[PDB]
């Protein structure tokens, strides 16, 4: 590919060489080597300089060079109870577990080790989603509560008719 | 809006309701009134998990909705669903809901006394006590029934009243510490 | 429809079941509704 | 429309529970005035 193939294959080879556990950093020119993209064009070495190897959230410049982000992704526990609590402090949202899961290898150690620390929300297609437990004021009751709950109908009945209520039990 | 209409609505919808209900009303507890759009980017819930919880919070009353309509910078009608919280109407809904509990306990008590004392396990149909007496032959010297020609027994009807009323004593420790969550919709 | 209410199912499933009584209802007092679909027997036959 | 009743002032569904309320408010005496026996 012309001005889109070779990025492509940065970006793998990149993760990739990750995954072997080389957290040094990588020049363009490096990296381009073992990608067989040493023809490269120029006016694409300094789009992926200035636009490709920045603007990504997987691409972390230190030292001018290169690296990986293993930090913004999760690959501890703690970073994983971290992650949820500030989603709930900020109000953010939940995080499908397979987004965690590809960041955080083994992410079944994590999750079972957190237990109920985690609220699971099982979506249509089987995905779950996240939620951090604020465990500020919690009430769990039995299920037949619930179902005496139910029963109690409130949704065909009249703003008249609910307060009337009110008046006719006197309180 | 006093701290204690704040309080008390995050501890009633964390009660009777999931976490997606109180995660909402949280929003509108940040912001007294906040549109319907952003609550969705915010919570990244669902749009039809979205609409059906406002939907439930719609059905109690808990928050209520204004609707504007507004033309927007491309010429494209705006329609955007506002919705802030109403404690007004909340404490009165909510407070409905503690009577009909509270007067529950009565209505719960007569459907064990709707069952039937006498019945007969072997035709599988309800014997009255004074039918039984009818039913019952002097000669035969025990009550008996004449199609199935088989001896009675009432004891079996007597143990699902039992149960039953270890319901209701269970039922009321539902309601007892909701009781002390609405004192605050008094104060 | 009493298992929704029961199992507390979605409004809209609520409401186009009640749509789906209201229909059946309907049709086996009249099966000559005006502008409504004719329910047939499961063979292209009008029920009575 | 069809076997469903709108009501508009702004539109909503009307149910057939939403009705019977206002059935059942009804007194005796209005009834007459509507040519309905109540009994
Ligand atoms: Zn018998």
């Amino acid at each position: 590919g012309y001005k889109f193939g070779v990025l492509a294959k940065i970006v793998n080879y990149m993760k990739t060489r990750h995954q072997r556990g080389d957290t040094h950093p990588l020049t363009l020119d490096e990296i381009l080597d073992e990608t067989q993209h040493l023809d490269i064009g120029l006016k694409q070495k300094q789009w992926l300089m200035t636009e490709a190897l920045v603007n990504n959230p997987k691409i972390e410049v230190i030292d001018g060079k290169y690296a990986f982000k293993p930090k913004y992704n999760v690959r501890d526990k703690k970073a994983l109870l971290r992650l949820l609590d500030q989603h709930d402090q900020r109000g953010l949202g939940g995080i499908l577990l397979e987004d965690i899961e590809e960041a955080l290898p083994n992410s079944q150690k994590a999750v079972k080790a957190l237990g109920d620390q985690i609220l699971f929300v099982n979506r249509p297609d089987k995905k779950k989603i996240l939620f951090f437990n604020d465990k500020s004021c919690q009430f769990s009751v039995d299920e037949e509560f619930q179902k005496l709950w139910r029963s109690v109908t409130v949704d065909s009945m009249d703003e008249e008719k609910i307060e009337e209520y009110l008046k006719r039990q006197g309180i | 809006v006093p701290a204690a209409l704040k309080r008390l609505a995050k501890y009633v919808i964390r009660g009777f309701y999931g976490i997606e209900h109180a995660l909402a009303l949280d929003i509108l507890i940040r912001n007294s009134c906040v549109k319907e759009e952003d609550m969705l980017e915010l919570l990244k819930f669902d749009r039809k998990q979205l609409r059906s919880v406002l939907n439930n919070l719609k059905g109690d009353k808990f928050i209520k909705c204004r609707m504007r309509v507004e033309t927007a910078a491309d010429g494209k009608t705006t329609r955007h669903n506002y919705y802030f919280i109403n404690y007004r109407t909340l404490v009165n809904v909510v407070k409905y809901k503690l009577d009909h509990m509270r007067r529950r306990i009565e209505t719960d008590e007569r459907d064990s006394t709707n069952r039937a004392s006498f019945k007969c396990p072997v035709c599988s149909s309800t014997f009255t006590d004074l039918e039984a007496n009818q039913l019952f032959d002097p000669m035969t010297g025990t009550f008996r029934c004449t199609f199935c020609h088989t001896e009675v027994e009432e004891d079996e009807s007597a143990m699902p009243k039992k149960d039953a009323r270890t319901l209701l004593a269970r039922f009321n420790e539902q309601i007892e510490p909701i009781y002390a969550l609405l004192r605050e919709t008094e104060d | 429809l009493r298992r929704n209410e029961q199992n507390g199912a979605a409004a809209h499933v609520i409401a186009e079941d009640v749509k789906l009584l209201q229909f059946h209802v309907a049709t086996m007092v009249d099966n000559e509704l005006p502008g409504l679909p004719r329910a047939m027997q499961k063979s292209g036959r009008p029920l009575k | 429309s069809g076997l469903e009743l709108y009501a508009e002032w702004k539109k909503i569904l009307l149910s057939p529970e939403r009705v019977h309320e206002i059935f059942k408010r009804i007194s005796d005496e209005e009834c007459f005035v509507l040519g309905m026996e109540p009994r």
